[PDB]
DNA sequence: TTTTTATGTACTCGTAGTGTCTGC
DNA sequence: GCAGACACTACGAGTACATA
């Protein structure tokens, strides 16, 4: 069932998806994105999905491949304008040699400084609607702007369920036991694999990576004792760097997640109440929120959220 | 040379315009250039040291100045404070909000980021090229690539996508010369 | 490989359709656009001794210019490439074949659903019209009984209704209506005498320029109508 | 009496209105459009309209077809300045031989980084007006530079009066049905017809392409309006949370009310009102309030009410 | 009596004036141009206003007929530097056969990228200042360079004194009746043309513009009077409540101003000022200036005016 | 309607004086520049059978040139201009009669004041001169008697009394003295004899080009002096 | 004893000193212009001042008038880098019989565009510093590159020490009533001359600009005076209202800087900065950033700076 | 002492590349 | 005649500006 690239080096790049049925995903959600393929033609979509590695890209791709579309796959911080104008405009406007219908799938439109693209998009989306279907992901859906959302059908990936978190443990299972029997990997205890995609869940890329950081020993031992800050989805690093009260670092790391302010500033929040004293939690309460709210107003984030470290560095009791 | 051996030593100039060799006259006006000035280091000094000074006819960059300021905590509830609001306001006001509020200090360093590299810095643009992946997703690539071991096989893959205006996205002073042989061979 | 005075110039061509290209063994070569709306091979007499990926044909062929023509390219003892001619001895990087867009397959055009052709002095003419009256669509239609070449400029026209250039292609002697509009960016043929060879079906179609020494396949704009 | 183009299969762009008569517009905005089209000169127009899908593109195409304009549709963000020299001045120089009006209409222009060549247009505007008029449709009319406001008849979507909003969600539940009946969905109840042209009000499209997306199989089911109407219920459970003073609790009951604040807020000011004690009454005004007037600038929603459950729980006392 | 331009059917383009006499200028400004097209020569002058309609490229162009000056009319965004060194020096040097005055008009000569041709300009007004004078129209005076508003008069357009502004619109109300009667628009009623006026003042274009806009079926009412004017309510139950501090009765009537929040909490503050005492009208001046500064924020209307309602009986005094 | 490589010929030295060109029905073409510094009208033989205005001469003559000096020019139903030839046709667009800045009717040139003759080698060599010593001036003046074209460099020399070259017309017997300076920018004249008629009259002033087929108007300098 | 150009008609152009002896220049300077002339030959000077109207033309043509130079007048944009190798190389090289000394005035040469041209000039003085001298008229001193400067004697206009100052007050005052003198003007009131010196300095050519639009009449009464003195569009009356918390001053100005909304914010900021407290400087741009932010959210413009000016009245402390 | 954001747009200038006309 | 000279065009460097 599995499917594999046989050439990428990376097992998160190398064993993606190449359908919707073979995408782990929630039965509602796996079920409205068949009432799409399964229609034929697919409309402007935009993919929303705030915690990372559910896999809004690997959905995107799977409903690109199960219509059988023309795809152009683009990431969203190479979507500039001029290149709008140019090869995607030329892209659109011409029809497939074998009657495919064209999808653009822009990957990450929402992260990045370039709002004037989805500006130009507007217009681009309503010229050459009957040709090209437009699929956006994001992170979150404040990135794209209002009349975006208004031309694209917007699915958001909800919460699974208990059933649905169940059965994606269990396909979790055996798709990491296909990967390991593909990649020469010896699995030494199948407890092993089963509590490291329940940590890593509902980041299945961050267990992909895991794993494929791992398999140069050829075989899972430890599996629990990982290190490199486990991907983008975890936080852990900010949380050392605010209890050492190192407020260079701080600095230093503010532009890594300040790209996504809205997704970060709720983790550091949940991930911060768990760690305090209630005191200081109800101090950093009233500080993350003042910070939140005056995000809209803020010229640049990386400086917002320094302030919001400087002052959880100054005016936090960790415990 | 010069077989006239009394002359009137004229200088390169001289030479230069009265042959009317105008590439050699270019090459002589090209001695002066002198790219320098260093207009920014001056107001965020004088920020740092309340020392008075006026930018009516010089150039101020908002951005720049506040990610410097930023770097100090000491001056980063003013910072923060036209981070908010000064967007509106017009340069010379900025400046002047900055100059009355940051109090005075003897702060200076360096800027706080990643300190280059120029052997990194290329690796993830390549990666996040190559696997059409931000740049977060690339140092998470790259990270999962040293550990794996398979990086050099990677490079070796996509050593092709270095080529001659791929260097100069990566950084702007003048040592992509040597990058083109740092991937040259990676084997 | 020895390169030639027409290989070489058929390959800067080919440069514009796409930034680099397989070189495959044999006397033929293929390259399609990096979005895919135009397609391209070639039949051409020198022959190609070992598989071999340029991810800058138009670097290659700059390096290729100032060295002479006869100079030999094979492969290094380290995987890149070597151009060596007497003096001269320069090497070049052979990227990965999955690193450059090629079409991995030569497409087989179907029968044409109708056959005329375009004279080199008229498709000169064409282009030349074209970049003078800022033409940027052509229709390939029937007009009482013969099959023209109509230039619209779709900035200003977008229902491509004022027809702004109209060229004769020669007598239909069908019985089927069509208008093929192909946009002007797709036609990067080099000048010559071609066989405009012209598909369609349903929604799919497209028009393949077959000259004497590469064939151009371009992809229909998207309100193509016909009744094929 | 509908306008279909077969080219499309976006429902919201098949069902395009093709005339003033079949657009969707409040009583004044299509009263003044009648009277434009009857004069036989469209004179320059700004069509703008924050809210995306009111119809300002389909009323300028409407305009340009009713007159029987030389229309010339143009993407704002391709009109740069080196445009309005080159294609613009070409066509508004051209000969009207069967007298036409030439009518230029510059879809969404409102990019920022076309003030130059907005900046170009205002004696453009006044040098080619005797046949040539310029439709200028913007989502944000802050973007257009009042001299342009000036030159053009400024004419502001989706701001109906209140009873003429009643009458525009009855045409377009009668759109809508007629939409059904020529796309072959069979509509259960006309309920959630009604349901999904009051929930994207104004926006016209979005509830076309709702229409779409909540049609699968061909059929609206009875669910789909339980779907769509949402707006959960009462929320007792997390005004007994504030009573118990509850963290977890709060922070659990946020995400799902968060989704709509626009009204949760709303019900929470209307029930804890008797609920806690009067004296403390003007600080939830002097919270909850304040909470509200931040929420259009705050990046996290979901945050943003776990505070306001913070402060609530913090600052007031209970009877 | 007036000018009426037969090629143009924009109301504004139509009776544009061509005299100075016609033009609706203040007193001194028609004096000193008057002063102009008396002497036979103009200087180089600057015709400036932030507020577009104000008169100035019909001053520029009333101009040159009053003094029949050989008039070259000149983009001013197409007025880049090879203009300047191409067409507009071989006009400037040469002597028109005529013998009439050469005068450039450089229309909307504001734009910021043109500073390099204005800054070519500030010799070229001093090399042909004897044969051929420059009149620039600008927007913002600061968008023309010092050194070029020293060699020009600059006058500043639509800044009347009070005694000359009541001149101005007696003016304009005359010119109106005057364009009224001659394009067949019957007026039933001058307090809605008093009323038109006063509203665009001083953009005399959007004046005209509205009195077209208003003027669909070509009458003047009271029906058109309420419209330019709004004046949907007035303002006595939201007084009285707030006199009882009805927090019920102010909660029930704010969603009924969430229609025209800006007219109602403009009337508010008026109705307020005017019955308080001067040391609490600060105090709620700040209150309403803080709740309309986040009206375009807050997503809760209703709660919005319900937290301006309760600050303001909080902080009230009826003096 | 054909033009022939004549009325082509001066087509295009009109569009060199204004962008585009109104010309109307008969034997006649007038164009005057933009800024009004320079006129010119000209009787040519191909006679034009509609009116039209186009917007963009240089641009038509181009589009002529590519196609054969057989191709017949006419009025499409359109409205815009129909070049025919033997198997294309090109529709060049009709431009708006207002948008193109041309005479409402042809100046009358006054009674001459000084008249005189420039034959085709004496202006053929004083452009060339003008190209070699970097003349940007000239003053027609009275010089011994004789009528003399003066080239100044008005740009190393602005108060023009360093005469660079020196062309005598003619005998003049008038009792007048007059210096008409001249924009060398604005001697738009194809080669040939042209008969010189200077005009002025306290500030008024021009200075008419009598060719055998096209005349030209060209103002003169501000600085001009006389005493007519 | 005055220098009259029948030529021109520009009053500021009519009346240009063709000599040293005759222009306004400080002790300082106009001694060491006046031993630059006696000493026969001109070096390279560079004579500047951000100030238009200072003399720096007017020095230029006077030294190369008294010197009897062989002066080449340059407009300095358009001395391009081909202009220095061929116009300007000509003239250097070509021969002097009269013995009058080559210069070459560069007039108005400092754009930035023109940094190349400016090296070859560098370059062109090292070859031909015999041959001819260049004097280099300039505004912004720092579009000439620095080593210009360092060849060049830069001499600065327009920054003239108090006794300078006053010395050249009366020297224009006296000028200006030889102009009137010589214009048929008569002078009613003396100190109307004196008002216009005073305002305009130190530019001289819009004092002679407002000599000329002042006296339309050909009288200058205490109406002049008035007009000249009492200078309109200034915030003085918005400066007083705040002063004094005028609550009913700035309630009807609030309306009157609706429209020209950021130019007085920016112009009271600038004017305010330097009549308050430090603390009340930090205090003030802080409100009118905060407010500036907010202006394209709140809804009432016209309240908003009512807002605005309660805020300035209330949190400033004068000096 | 004290490094240099990213994107989009518009203008100017200098030069190298290309195409066309041509004079002793 | 055709190498040489002139004119048009595209690109890079530099500048300026707005916005986030
Ligand atoms: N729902 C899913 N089912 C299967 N694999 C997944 C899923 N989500 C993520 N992955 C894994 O993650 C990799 C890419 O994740 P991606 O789709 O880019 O997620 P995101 O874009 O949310 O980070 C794929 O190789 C795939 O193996
Ligand atoms: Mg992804
Ligand atoms: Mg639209
Ligand atoms: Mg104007
Ligand atoms: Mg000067």
């Amino acid at each position: 069932m599995i499917t594999v690239n046989e050439k990428e080096h990376i097992l998160e790049q190398k064993y993606r998806p190449s359908t919707i049925d073979e995408c782990i995903l929630p039965a509602f959600d796996k079920e409205t994105f068949k009432s799409i393929t399964s229609k034929g033609k697919i409309p402007h979509i935009i993919l929303h999905s705030p915690s990372p590695g559910t896999g809004k890209t690997t959905v995107a791709k799977a409903l690109c491949h199960d219509v059988n579309a023309d795809m152009m796959f683009v990431n969203g911080s190479d979507c500039k304008i001029d290149f709008v104008r140019g090869p995607l405009t030329n892209f659109a406007s011409a029809a497939s040699f074998d009657g495919r219908q064209k999808v653009i799938v822009i990957d990450e439109f929402d992260r990045s400084g370039l709002a004037e693209s989805q500006r130009h998009l507007r217009s681009f989306m309503e010229a050459y609607s009957s040709n090209c279907s437009i699929i956006i992901t994001a992170n979150n859906i404040d990135g794209i702007i209002k009349p975006l959302q208004s031309r694209c059908r917007v699915i958001t990936f909800g919460q699974p369920t208990d059933e649905d978190k169940i059965e994606m443990m269990k396909q979790m299972i055996r798709r990491l036991t296909e990967i390991c029997k593909h990649e020469g990997i010896a699995i030494a205890d199948m407890k092993v694999v089963a509590a490291l995609v329940k940590k890593n869940f509902p980041d299945f890329r961050k267990t992909i990576g895991e794993l494929d950081s791992y398999s140069s020993k050829g075989v899972l031992d430890a599996g629990i004792l990982s290190l490199v800050t486990n991907d983008r989805g975890a936080i852990d690093d900010v949380l050392e760097s605010l209890k050492n009260k190192d407020v260079k670092q701080l600095r230093a790391l503010a532009p890594k997640y300040a790209a996504d302010y809205s997704w970060f500033v709720g983790k550091l929040a949940e991930e911060i109440y768990s760690r305090v004293t209630p005191q200081s939690i109800i101090r950093m309460y009233e500080i993350v929120g003042e910070n939140n709210q005056y995000h809209g107003i803020a010229a640049n984030t990386e400086l917002h959220l320094a302030y919001l470290f400087i002052q959880l560095a100054c005016e936090m009791q960790w415990k | 040379m010069s077989l006239f051996k009394d002359d009137i030593q004229l200088n390169e100039h001289q030479v230069a315009w009265y042959s009317k060799d105008w590439t050699a006259v270019q090459s002589a006006a090209d001695s002066f250039k002198e790219k320098a000035e260093n207009e920014f280091f001056e107001i965020i000094g004088a920020i740092n040291n309340k020392t008075k000074c006026s930018i009516a006819q010089k150039d101020y960059s908002k951005f720049m100045v506040e990610n410097a300021l930023s770097q100090f905590p000491e001056c980063m509830p003013a910072v923060y404070a036209m981070n908010l609001i000064g967007s509106g306001l017009s340069d010379e006001a900025h400046f002047n909000y900055l100059m009355a509020a940051v109090p005075r200090g003897k702060r200076y360093g360096k800027w706080a980021k990643l300190v280059e590299d120029s052997t990194e810095v290329l690796i993830i643009k390549l990666l996040a090229k190559r696997y059409q992946v931000n740049t977060n997703d690339a140092i998470n690539y790259k990270s999962i690539l040293t550990k794996n071991g398979k990086l050099p096989l990677v490079l070796k893959e996509l050593k092709g996508l270095v080529t001659d205006d791929f260097l100069k996205e990566v950084t702007k002073n003048v040592k992509e010369q040597k990058q083109l042989k740092k991937l040259a061979l990676e084997w | 490989m020895k390169l030639s005075k027409d290989t070489t110039a058929l390959l800067k061509n080919f440069a514009t359709i796409n930034s680099g290209i397989m070189l495959k063994s044999g006397q033929f070569i293929m390259t399609r656009a990096v979005n895919g709306t135009t397609y391209a091979e070639a039949n051409i007499s020198d022959v190609i001794d070992f598989d071999v990926a340029i991810y800058d044909l138009n670097g290659f062929l700059g390096i290729l210019s100032l060295v002479n023509d006869d100079a030999e390219i094979s492969q290094s003892e380290d995987g890149n490439i070597k151009i060596a001619d007497a003096r001269s001895t320069i090497f070049w990087p052979a990227a990965d074949p999955s690193t450059v867009v090629a079409p991995n397959k030569p497409i087989p055009f179907p029968v044409a659903s109708a056959v005329t052709e375009i004279k080199a002095e008229d498709l000169q003419q064409l282009l030349r019209v074209s970049r003078g009256l800022q033409i940027d669509t052509i229709a390939i239609t029937v007009k009482e009984g013969k099959i023209v070449i109509n230039g619209f400029n779709k900035v200003e026209d977008s229902a491509l209704t004022r027809v702004k250039y109209s060229l004769t292609l020669g007598d239909y002697d069908g019985e089927n209506t069509f208008n093929f509009i192909i946009n002007m960016a797709n036609m990067k043929m080099q000048p010559g005498n071609y066989k405009l060879l012209l598909w369609a079906k349903g929604k799919q179609g497209a028009a393949k320029f077959e000259g004497e020494h590469a064939n151009y396949v371009v992809a229909l704009e998207a309100d193509s109508t016909h009744d094929f």
